[PDB]
């Protein structure tokens, strides 16, 4: 499944200073897993960091984890 | 860590919070300094309130220590400037930027947690008698925070 960042995403991203394809957890990977039913993304070794860590649930929003979807984030550029 | 601390020093030069900054002391990545201006709608109104955080190894997996060095008085914060807040501790999430930990500190200066005090003390003038808590913490503001 692969997420292409639109041009409204890309200058938003921009004007923060990042891009939205950087896991915002790490802010080294890129995004490569999507968490269901929230939907955060962020790379798989923060989710691995966090679970190792004994953190609960999703690294964001701590809900529960009923799904891991791997991902690829396309660039704008 | 190294990673994630660099972004949130540029997160807050981008876009700078309402009221509060932090960054490094000296050349230290792993220790900064903060400050918070005493929200307008709180007893500490009109004070500067100076925290230190420090980033743990494992950040962001485990939140950063905050504490306030300037003295304070609030049901929440002990007079070790140490902060229950639960974001801090049991609440914490790898997301959270240091700007909302900052403005989570300052709507903890406006509605305390009397109920899960650091205090009980202060925790008890606060649930029993407000406007004598707020004469106290204005006080406390105007020695120490002014
Ligand atoms: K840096
Ligand atoms: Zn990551
Ligand atoms: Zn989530």
């Amino acid at each position: 499944d692969h997420i292409k960042v639109t041009q409204e995403q890309f200058e938003l991203y921009c004007e923060m200073g990042s891009t939205f394809q950087l896991c915002k957890i790490c802010a080294e990977n890129d995004k490569d897993v999507k968490i269901e039913p929230c939907g955060h993304l962020m790379c798989t070794s923060c989710l691995t960091s966090w679970q190792e860590s004994e953190g609960q649930g999703c690294p964001f929003c701590r809900c529960e984890i009923k799904g891991t979807e791997p991902i690829v984030v396309d660039p704008f550029d | 860590a190294l990673k994630r601390i660099h972004k949130e020093l540029n997160d807050l030069a981008r876009d700078p919070p309402a009221q509060c900054s932090a960054g490094p002391v000296g050349d230290d990545m792993f220790h900064w300094q903060a400050t918070i201006m005493g929200p307008n709608d709180s007893p500490y109104q009109g004070g500067v309130f100076f925290l230190t955080i420090h980033f743990p190894t494992d950040y962001p997996f485990k939140p950063p220590k905050v504490a306030f060095t300037t003295r304070i008085y609030h049901p929440n914060i002990n007079s070790n400037g140490s902060i229950c807040l639960d974001i801090l501790r049991s609440q914490w999430s790898p997301a959270l930027t240091i700007s909302k930990v900052l403005l989570s500190i300052c709507s903890l200066l406006c509605d305390p947690n009397p109920d899960d005090p650091l205090v009980p003390e202060i925790a008890r003038i606060y649930k029993t008698d407000r406007e004598k808590y707020n004469r106290i913490a204005r006080e406390w503001t105007q020695k120490y925070a002014m």
